[PDB]
């Protein structure tokens, strides 16, 4: 039968300094045994100072992380290009995300 | 696009009238006469073909249809809005009664179906009533031979005999003094052929003339034999031929 | 005459008019004062934004629609919205999918399509705004104008709204000067705020009644209002 | 006839002008902005004594740092004020942030051209404009202390003060004149309650008109009739003081 | 009140008038156009007019294949002509498809007819200026003319005739049937029934054709075939050796 | 399928439409209601151009939403029944879905929506009706009036009258009712009624019909009888002067 | 666009009057009469037949008299096209009333309903209202004997005695000239001819141009029936009221 | 599953009805009262599926008081009993079915007699002297088989269920927590808050 | 009576479409533009007035095409002509996807006239402001047409339409008839830039930009492709001198 999800690897990992963050990812995509490419960037800056990664099935994060810069271009856009704050931006993901709950 | 007409094209007046019914009505008294007579063992109904060219063939076209084995039509009025009403008319005896019983309706049912379709084209969104009248005459084994009259408005009413369009006047008249409770079938298609007469300007024989009967069944115009229940339409348009000869004793 | 063939826009005067959609153009006429010009590196908006009382504000003449393209209005400021909207989603539709910058070329014909459908289908309402689209996208830079009939133009300069006439009339004579001002946006910006002037007469251009857009080569399509106009007045 | 959505020679929408004409008709609504507060105030209008005047609603809460005061006819803003609420409290949920004030004033001027009977743009179902015009105050980390005038059209505007409703020509004049850049709360509060005394063909007391306010402290609140009744005491005598 | 002379309702005579103008911008392309039965084959000829020098003769027609064996003749402007004719392809192509068996000329027009009856009673469905000829050699009817107008009305016809000049056409098929005492041309290839056409045509008329003055169709068993130029010309050549 | 905008604006900024529905309203019988200081009570008028009714069976005036609130009306009778169903029915989803009976205030707010949304709905006219909405919320004793008409415009009243000869009826409770102190008795609260009735029915003892509605489900509809008596009383406090 | 022919069926007069119902009430002043009169011991319908010919089949007809339940009939003045759509969908109400509660539907919750259908055409739709006015004439076990009767508003109330269709003025005032509450059955159809008899624009009463209806509860028995009267039985009652 | 149980006397009717409520491993409620009262002189037990129980009976509950309201009547309790079969039959064949038990009892004021009804969320429903949903039928029917008479007081009755809810807590493998009792009759309904000890 | 004119649908007492008629006020009064059909193609070209030196040269393109060989000009109401051929890409697209055969001029002049003339069936709807001349070559040769608001349309050896229609129509007829064994692509592309040189004179008022569009069996590769560079310059050179 269709199976609609897979499997691309890789690994992203995250810290929070007192005035600063840090977020990196290996750049290895890989299906089953076999390596799809040795560079292929998993870490985006979606603008407002906000770095981004969904790691697991590569079509559904790239699907994510351009859903999400699509919303930053809005909230410019609705609230006269006001920096869309971390916090909220936590907010916007989790509605995303829980969008496709089912 | 998209029928922008989602109301009433059929209201009232001030002083109560509905005037397209009425107009409606008016078409129907210009239309060509057309009777219809109740005997003790059949019913006629009869109109005059008023060919509109001597190059047309009025035999491709009837002004007398069949509705069930057992109901026939006729009218006075606007010729398209009968054709239409006429396949209406089969469908529905069909969709709404043959389909569920595995019987044709009994003759004031359909009649009552008829009048239904009429009267929505009296309120429902923009629409014109139907230009006709309807003479319609059947027989079913509960309530024997019956005929009635439609009109636009879509109400409708049993008769012993009547006419409508150009000369009804006329003709009610004439009926009223020859029908009586005792007529035979034949009676009845004589005094129609009479009736006719007054009313027709021109020609008057069996090519100009179309009559119908509903009386006995015919078992020869069934088709097929083996089921005993099953003993032939009752209804029988005559022949051209059929009606001449009859002429002739006039 | 006019009177009986104005009532919507599914109806032609016997001369083959279409007056629903002129009385549209005349909001048009009737709506404060902007201008449009662009040299083969940038593309210029000036606008004159109008005010109700001293106690009100300015509303905005101008809105970005992506990176590299933008317009400003003339009449009803609530459809320049949506039709502002409606192109910015466009924009956006181009770069997700294609991963291509919509072309004003083509803006333009989106616009004149979407306006059109207004004014064949009965129930509708021609659009009553005027825009003035600037952008610099693969073939350099561009200037559009907007009319709600539906006709997109494109232009080197242009004024549209109350007295446009004298702006207008002040490019088409500068012309040769103003479109060779390349690789200096000041410049521009100049020769628009003076064509914009030609305009005035109630009163005179102020930091927070003038406003200018600017975009270009390597100049994201940006908006200046209040002390940001101020080196121009 | 002529529809809905018609434009006039000049250039204009029929039923939105039409629309403007039913304000003109609406109760007094005035609201002053200082750096302080922002001041809301409406004229009650009692069609009866034996009408209790303080179940008359015309000052309303969006959201703990917005309200509202209406003008014209009102049962017409009861679906502005449920969406602007809904927009209010929606932006939070989905941003978990406070709406800025411009931003619910944009949303609810977005329901104003929304109407027709088959307009090409979308499925716009409201068969006339809506007959009330809508004065938005509140406070916001971005632009401050905020007054918005909503209309019909479709369109808004922000006002350091502003009066709509019957006797607004006159009383916006007033304010003209009267408001300044340094105001104190107190200062907006008497000057509105003053500015409603003039036009109101009653005499103003704390029955027939209401006070209330937003600050970035205590958020939205309306004065209650007795905290009112001082307020006109002490405006009577700063009055007659010359 | 007096709307209703714009849509198709009653007026107070309980006439439609709609209908009327209807019919009256039927004979807005000033062209005739006359049926006649053969013995075994239906004829079908028609006027045509082209008069700008710009205009390509070969594209000009107002006489359109239906299916393979029905064809129908148009009196009424052109873009109408053309909405009638497609749909009554469609009417055609579909009728097989359910029935097993191709659609017969009369039903086809009984169909179109209806379709008519219905913008006669529906407001915002306006009549069809054109008048529609249908013929055919229906394997069960034999040759056939079926003509429906904008009132949704229809018949069967011996022979007919339609246009500004119809009755002049009609009077003088009247007298030819008058006199033969049979409801056909006695002929037994189609060549002659054209010419016997043509022939009335002319006479009724008064007027001399070329080969580009008329357009004709045959209807045979099992097909109907529009005649070229040259095969009018060929036509009309024999009508002249005999007159 | 029919959207056409019937209620729409006229140059001096009127809805004609909302208005003439006021007219209907100012033409049908008259209702009356006034609050005591532990009960409500709603008095309505019966029509005379006709008389061999059946009142067992006729429609009565004064209709219960739920078995706390009550309601009354002035203006086309079919219209009130859309009305009424409609409040009826969100009275038991209230309850089912905040398992709690609807407050006087909220089930008027509600009801005044629906006139509201039925004034800027393409395809529908304007209600002809008027209410007059009373009772007490759930565990609560103070009275409640309320009313509503075709604008969609609604309030509370110490006492108000609605339909033909208002005017007059209004006068009189206008000076006749003291917010200062209240009937403070069922009874005293049924005759102020039944004395501003009787300003405009005209001697009809079968042609006034009263309601009293006391806290916690106390509804009750007095019979010609218990009214009678008011009236009778009342003719002599005119005569005995 | 359409606008243009629309008559706006469903809008207000500037004196609060809804043109189309009025009209259509002017319609049904042209109808035939029909009574309606309620006894202690049952129900009386009486309407006169608009339009009658020596041909017209009168053992057939039914043109004002209609049995929509076992226990509720209903005279009719207007549209009998009309009346017929109406009085189908109330024959349908009353079985489905049966199915989901399995017992009969009380006579005014029938009423009810039938007078919100016509209330709708009254306020949306842009269509015209039907032009009929009922006599509802049934029983029930929660009120017994009842009479009611609605119009094209949507409108519906009870009575003692009562009228619709043409010369209801002058039927009133003689109904209530001589209707008394401990009226009897037979009272009552006496009282109905009578009143018809005098209001009639014809020469005579005949039978032929009479329909008759009661709902009594005949003792020897205890459940109520309904009788459609055939012609020779109002021919019969006709002599003995002394109408001959 | 849990324990619902009716039984009609000779004026009145008696639904007795589980208090424990059980979810896997721990019973999270011993107070539980499985029933709606959807009329003065009308009482609806129910037991079934987690949601469909609850949302059922109110929906039930919601309609008969508009009626009630809307007719200022009170549908006698074959008549409500008939609305409620109705509405199962139709979930029965509908996308997401109710799994809904139910017992109606209630007192008809114009036949002067109680009446019991037993409806399955099939939509069978089946009038009877006593019933029960679930299991419990299994132990108590030839209790009440033996035991019954249509006579019987309601205080006989109230006995005859003492009884039975004996029997139900001596064979039954669940751990009910008791039963509630409640009465229905001419004067309506009224619960027994002594029966833990009666 | 009269009022014939206000509803697009609406036949007149001798047949007439008024709002058609009016329609095509508007397209008389628009920009004159033709076609010529040579021996293996069809050459389209259009006058495009300079209503100021401000809009830029060689930009606002009129002539448009549809799918690869089909090309497309007309007269009168601009956003009216783009929204049909909007129409006619669908239209085709549609043709393609389903029979693979890229769609026959003939074929796709049918569903543009059916979808224009069904733009005069109801008055919910206002007529086309344009007529288009279109063609282009396929299976059996090359096409030229015209399409008129009502919806009319037939093939042509030369076409033309809008302000200086009359000049051109003259000029047509005169390469018809100086012409009767044809012209080729090369030179319908010079003497269609004289066209339009000499039916500017009835606008002679406001300046002028030429464009021509071609679609040869031999030199486009019966493909659609405009005239630029300097088969463009010789072609106006070739005008510019004859016009004098």
């Amino acid at each position: 039968q269709f199976n609609p999800y897979g499997d691309n690897g890789g690994t992203i990992l995250g810290i929070a300094g007192e005035d600063f963050a840090v977020l990196a990812g290996d750049t290895r995509n890989i299906t089953d045994y076999s390596i799809n490419s040795r560079y292929e960037p998993k870490v985006f800056d979606c603008g407002d100072n906000i770095v981004m990664s969904a790691n697991g099935f590569a079509a559904d994060g790239d699907a994510l992380v351009k859903r999400f810069k699509n919303s930053v271009k809005w909230y410019h856009f609705d609230h006269n290009d006001k920096k869309l704050s971390i916090n909220s931006a936590a907010r916007n993901i989790q509605h995303l995300l829980y969008g496709k709950r089912f | 696009m998209t029928d922008r007409y989602s109301f009433s094209l059929t209201t009232f007046s001030p002083s109560g009238k509905l005037g397209q019914i009425d107009y409606a009505l008016t078409a129907v008294k210009q239309g060509v006469t057309s009777l219809g007579i109740k005997a003790t063992n059949g019913v006629v109904i009869a109109t005059e073909k008023k060919s509109s060219s001597p190059l047309a063939m009025s035999e491709t076209l009837s002004k007398v249809s069949l509705l069930t084995p057992d109901i026939g039509a006729v009218y006075s009025g606007m010729g398209p809005d009968y054709r239409v009403l006429v396949d209406k008319s089969r469908k529905v005896a069909h969709t709404s009664y043959k389909r569920i019983y595995g019987e044709y309706p009994p003759t004031k049912l359909l009649v009552s179906e008829v009048a239904k379709i009429m009267q929505e084209a009296t309120q429902s969104g923009g629409v014109r009533p139907f230009g006709v009248s309807l003479l319609i005459a059947g027989h079913d084994e509960f309530n024997g031979f019956s005929l009635y009259q439609v009109d636009p408005s879509g109400s409708y009413f049993p008769w012993k005999a009547t006419a409508i369009g150009k000369g009804s006047v006329a003709a009610k008249t004439f009926l009223e003094k020859r029908w009586n409770d005792e007529l035979e079938l034949e009676d009845a298609i004589h005094i129609a052929l009479l009736t006719l007469k007054e009313s027709v300007e021109g020609e008057f024989n069996g090519d100009t003339i179309e009559l119908a009967i509903i009386g006995d069944e015919n078992p020869d115009l069934l088709g097929y034999t083996g089921i005993p229940t099953d003993k032939g339409p009752r209804f029988r348009k005559l022949t051209s031929q059929e009606i001449n000869d009859r002429l002739e004793a006039l | 005459f006019r009177n009986n063939y104005d009532g919507d826009t599914v109806t032609f005067s016997p001369t083959g008019r279409l007056f629903q959609v002129e009385y549209a153009l005349e909001a048009i006429k009737q709506g404060s004062v902007t201008v449009g010009l662009r040299s083969n590196t940038h593309a210029v908006l000036v606008a004159l934004k109008r005010n109700a009382d001293e106690l009100s504000s300015y509303q905005k003449k101008i809105i970005k629609c992506d990176e590299h393209m933008g317009l400003s209005l003339a009449g009803l400021a609530p459809d320049a919205r949506v039709l502002s909207n409606y192109l910015r989603q466009q924009c956006n539709y181009s770069s997700l999918v294609f991963n291509r910058k919509l072309a004003v070329e083509r803006a333009g014909h989106l616009l004149c399509d979407k306006a059109q459908k207004n004014t064949q289908s009965y129930g509708g309402r021609p659009y009553g705004v005027g825009l003035l689209i600037i952008g610099y996208d693969k073939s350099g830079a561009h200037l559009l104008e907007f009319q709600p009939s539906g006709n997109v133009t494109e232009l080197y300069g242009t004024a549209i709204g109350a007295r446009s006439q004298g702006a207008k009339t002040y490019l088409e004579r500068t012309l040769d000067t103003f479109i060779k001002i390349d690789g200096n946006p000041d410049e521009l910006i100049k020769a628009g705020v003076e064509a914009i002037s030609q305009s005035l007469r109630d009163e005179s251009l102020t930091v927070d009644n003038l406003s200018i857009a600017i975009v270009g080569k390597d100049t994201p399509f940006t908006i200046y209002d209040g002390e940001a106009v101020a080196k121009y007045i | 006839d002529r529809g809905v959505s018609t434009f006039s020679p000049e250039g204009r929408l029929f039923q939105v002008e039409y629309s403007l004409e039913a304000i003109k008709l609406g109760s007094t609504a005035i609201g002053i902005a200082t750096k302080e507060g922002v001041v809301l105030g409406v004229e009650k209008r009692a069609t009866s004594p034996l009408l209790e005047s303080d179940s008359i609603e015309k000052i309303v809460e969006i959201d703990r740092h917005i309200g509202c005061a209406m003008s014209g006819l009102t049962a017409d803003a009861r679906s502005m004020i449920e969406h602007a609420r809904t927009a209010a409290v929606t932006h939070n949920l989905y941003y978990d942030e406070d709406i800025n004030v411009e931003s619910l004033t944009q949303s609810v001027c977005d329901l104003a051209l929304r109407f027709g009977e088959g307009a090409s743009g979308e499925e716009r179902l409201m068969s006339r404009p809506f007959g009330v015009a809508l004065l938005i105050a509140g406070h916001d980390a971005d632009d401050g202390y905020q007054l918005f005038h909503a209309e019909p059209s479709g369109t808004f505007y922000r006002y350091n003060a502003k009066a709509i409703g019957s006797g607004s020509e006159g009383a916006q004049a007033e304010l003209l004149n009267e408001w300044h850049s340094s105001l104190t709360l107190k200062e907006a509060e008497l000057l509105v309650l003053k500015i409603l005394k003039q036009v109101m063909e009653e005499k103003l007391d704390e029955n027939n008109a209401q006070l209330s306010c937003i600050t970035k402290q205590d958020g939205f609140k309306i004065y209650d009739n007795e905290k009112t009744a001082e307020l006109i005491k002490e405006l009577k005598e700063k009055e007659a003081a010359e | 009140a007096g709307y209703d002379r714009h849509i198709t309702i009653f007026s107070p005579e309980g006439r439609l008038y709609q209908v009327e103008y209807a019919f009256k911008a039927t004979n807005q392309t000033n062209i005739n156009s006359l049926a006649v039965r053969g013995k075994d084959c239906t004829v079908v000829i028609s006027q045509k007019k082209v008069p700008d020098k710009l205009l390509d003769p070969t594209t000009v027609s107002y006489i359109f294949c239906i299916s393979r064996t029905i064809g129908m003749v148009v009196n009424g402007p052109i873009p109408d002509a053309r909405n009638a004719a497609l749909r009554a392809k469609a009417e055609a192509a579909e009728f097989r498809y359910k029935y097993g068996y191709d659609m017969p000329c009369d039903v086809l027009a009984k169909r179109m007819a209806n379709l008519s009856q219905i913008y006669t009673q529906r407001a915002y469905m306006r009549p069809l200026g054109v008048i529609l000829t249908f013929v055919s050699v229906d394997e069960e009817l034999g040759p056939s003319i079926y003509k429906t107008d904008p009132a949704g009305y229809y018949v069967g016809y011996k022979a007919t005739a339609t246009g500004p000049k119809q009755q002049e056409i009609t009077t003088n098929l009247e007298n030819h049937f008058k006199k033969s005492k049979i409801d056909h041309i006695n002929e037994e290839s189609w060549e002659k029934v054209v010419e016997f056409a043509i022939t009335h045509m002319i006479d009724a008329l008064g007027t001399e054709f070329s080969k580009n003055d008329l357009e004709v169709g045959v209807a045979t068993k099992d097909k109907f075939f529009t005649l070229s130029a040259e095969n009018i010309e060929e036509r009309l050549v024999a009508i002249a050796e005999q007159d | 399928g029919y959207d056409r905008a019937l209620s729409i604006f006229s140059p001096d900024g009127h809805i004609f439409q909302v208005e003439y529905a006021l007219e209907a309203v100012k033409r049908g019988t008259c209702a009356v209601g006034v609050k005591g200081k532990n009960c409500v009570v709603l008095g309505c008028e019966r029509r005379s151009t006709l008389k061999l009714q059946d009142t067992r069976i006729t429609p009565s005036k004064v209709s219960k939403i739920d078995s706390h609130v009550v309601l009354s009306f002035s203006g086309l009778n079919a219209d009130s029944r859309i009305l009424i169903e409609k409040a009826r029915v969100e009275a038991q989803s209230h309850r089912l879905t905040l398992e709690d009976p609807v407050t006087v205030e909220y089930l008027t707010r509600y009801v005044a929506g629906v006139q509201q949304r039925y004034t800027q709905s393409g395809g529908v006219r304007p209600f002809g009706v008027s209410t007059l909405i009373a009772g007490f919320d759930p565990r609560d004793d103070e009275p409640k009036l309320y009313q509503t008409e075709p604008s969609g415009i609604y309030s509370s009243w110490s006492a108000q009258t609605i339909g033909r000869n208002s005017k007059t009826v209004r006068e009189f409770l206008e000076k006749n009712y003291d917010r200062k102190e209240p009937p403070a008795t069922v009874e005293e609260c049924v005759k102020l009624t039944v004395r501003s009735l009787l300003e405009v029915v005209q001697t009809g003892a079968k042609n006034i019909e009263i309601t009293v509605v006391k806290p916690d489900s106390d509804i009750v509809a007095l019979s010609s009888e218990e009214i009678n008596q008011y009236v009778t009383q009342i003719e002599q406090e005119k005569q005995e002067q | 666009g359409s606008r243009r022919y629309d008559s706006r069926t469903t809008i207000f007069s500037p004196e609060g009057r809804l043109y189309q119902v009025e009209y259509a009430l002017e319609s049904i002043s042209h109808a035939g009469t029909a009574i309606g009169i309620m006894a202690s011991d049952g129900i009386v319908l009486a309407a006169e037949r608009k339009v009658t010919s020596t041909l017209l089949e009168q053992d057939t007809s039914t043109e004002k008299l209609y049995k929509l339940n076992d226990k509720i009939a209903v005279a009719v003045a207007g549209l009998t096209a009309d009346a017929e759509i109406l009085i189908n969908t109330a024959r349908i109400h009353a079985q489905n009333y049966l199915k989901t509660y399995n017992e009969d539907i009380p006579v005014e919750i029938l009423v009810r309903r039938l007078s919100d259908i016509k209330q709708g055409y009254t306020q949306h739709g842009g269509l015209r209202p039907f032009g009929v006015s009922f006599i509802y004439a049934g029983y029930d076990d929660r009120y017994g004997y009842q009479l009611y009767t609605s119009n094209p508003s949507g409108n519906y109330t009870g009575w003692k005695a009562i009228s619709v269709g043409a010369n209801t003025s002058a039927a009133q005032t003689l109904l209530q000239m001589d209707y008394k509450d401990d009226m009897k059955v037979d009272d009552a159809i006496e009282l109905a001819l009578k009143t018809l008899s005098k209001t009639t624009d014809s020469s005579a009463l005949t039978y032929d141009r009479l329909e008759f209806a009661t709902i009594r509860k005949g003792a020897n028995d205890g459940e109520v029936y309904q009788k459609i009267f055939k012609p020779q039985e109002i021919k019969d009652i006709l002599v003995k009221t002394g109408i001959t | 599953m849990d324990i619902i149980l009716g039984i009609r006397v000779q004026d009145s009717v008696i639904l007795a009805s589980s208090k424990a409520v059980t979810r896997g491993i721990s019973v999270l409620k011993d107070s539980d009262d499985k029933t709606r009262q959807l009329s003065p002189h009308t009482l609806m037990s129910f037991a079934g599926e987690a949601g469909d129980t609850v949302q059922f009976a109110e929906y039930i509950q919601a309609n008969i008081q508009l009626y009630s309201i809307r007719e200022d009547y009170e549908l006698s309790p074959q008549a409500v009993s008939s609305f409620v079969r109705q509405e199962l039959a139709k979930s029965i064949r509908s996308r997401r079915p109710y799994q809904v038990n139910v017992l109606i009892g209630g007192y008809d004021k114009k036949k002067n007699k109680p009446e019991l009804y037993q409806i399955d969320y099939l939509g069978t429903k089946v009038e009877l002297p006593y019933g029960a949903h679930g299991y419990s039928g299994f132990y108590t029917f030839s209790l009440l088989d033996h035991h019954y008479r249509p006579d019987m007081t309601t205080e006989e009755g109230l006995d005859l269920l003492k009884l039975c809810v004996q029997e139900l807590e001596k064979r039954m493998p669940m751990d009910f927590k008791g039963v509630i009792v409640k009465i229905v009759d001419k004067d309506g309904i009224r619960q027994v808050d002594d029966f833990q000890a009666q | 009576g009269t009022g014939y004119d206000l509803s697009n649908s609406v036949f007149s007492p001798d047949g007439r479409n008024f709002q058609v008629e009016y329609a095509v006020k508007a397209v008389e009064n628009g920009t004159t533009s033709i076609g010529i059909k040579c021996n293996d193609g069809v050459v389209f070209a259009v006058e495009k007035l300079i209503t100021s030196k401000l809009l830029v040269p060689q930009k606002n393109v009129k002539i448009q095409v549809v799918d690869r060989h089909i090309g497309c000009v007309y007269s009168g109401l601009i956003p009216d002509g783009r929204h049909l051929v909007n129409r006619g890409r669908e239209e085709a697209a549609s043709f393609k996807k389903l029979y693979k055969t890229p769609i026959p001029i003939p074929a796709f002049a049918d569903r543009l006239g059916q979808y224009v003339q069904a733009h005069t069936l109801y008055n919910s709807v206002r007529p086309f402001g344009v007529s288009t001349i279109f063609g282009g070559v396929d299976k059996n040769g090359a096409h030229l047409y015209m399409l008129e608001p009502s919806g009319s349309y037939w093939g042509y050896k030369g076409a033309a339409t809008g302000k200086g229609r009359q000049s051109a129509k003259a000029e047509l007829e005169k390469l018809v008839d100086h012409h009767p064994e044809g012209l080729s692509a090369r030179e319908a592309v010079k003497q269609a830039a004289k066209i339009i040189y000499l039916a500017h004179e009835d606008n002679k008022e406001k300046d002028f930009e030429l464009e021509i569009s071609w679609c040869s069996l031999s030199e486009t590769n019966g493909l659609h492709k405009f005239v630029k560079g300097d088969l463009l310059q010789e072609a106006i050179d070739f005008a510019q001198k004859e016009i004098n």
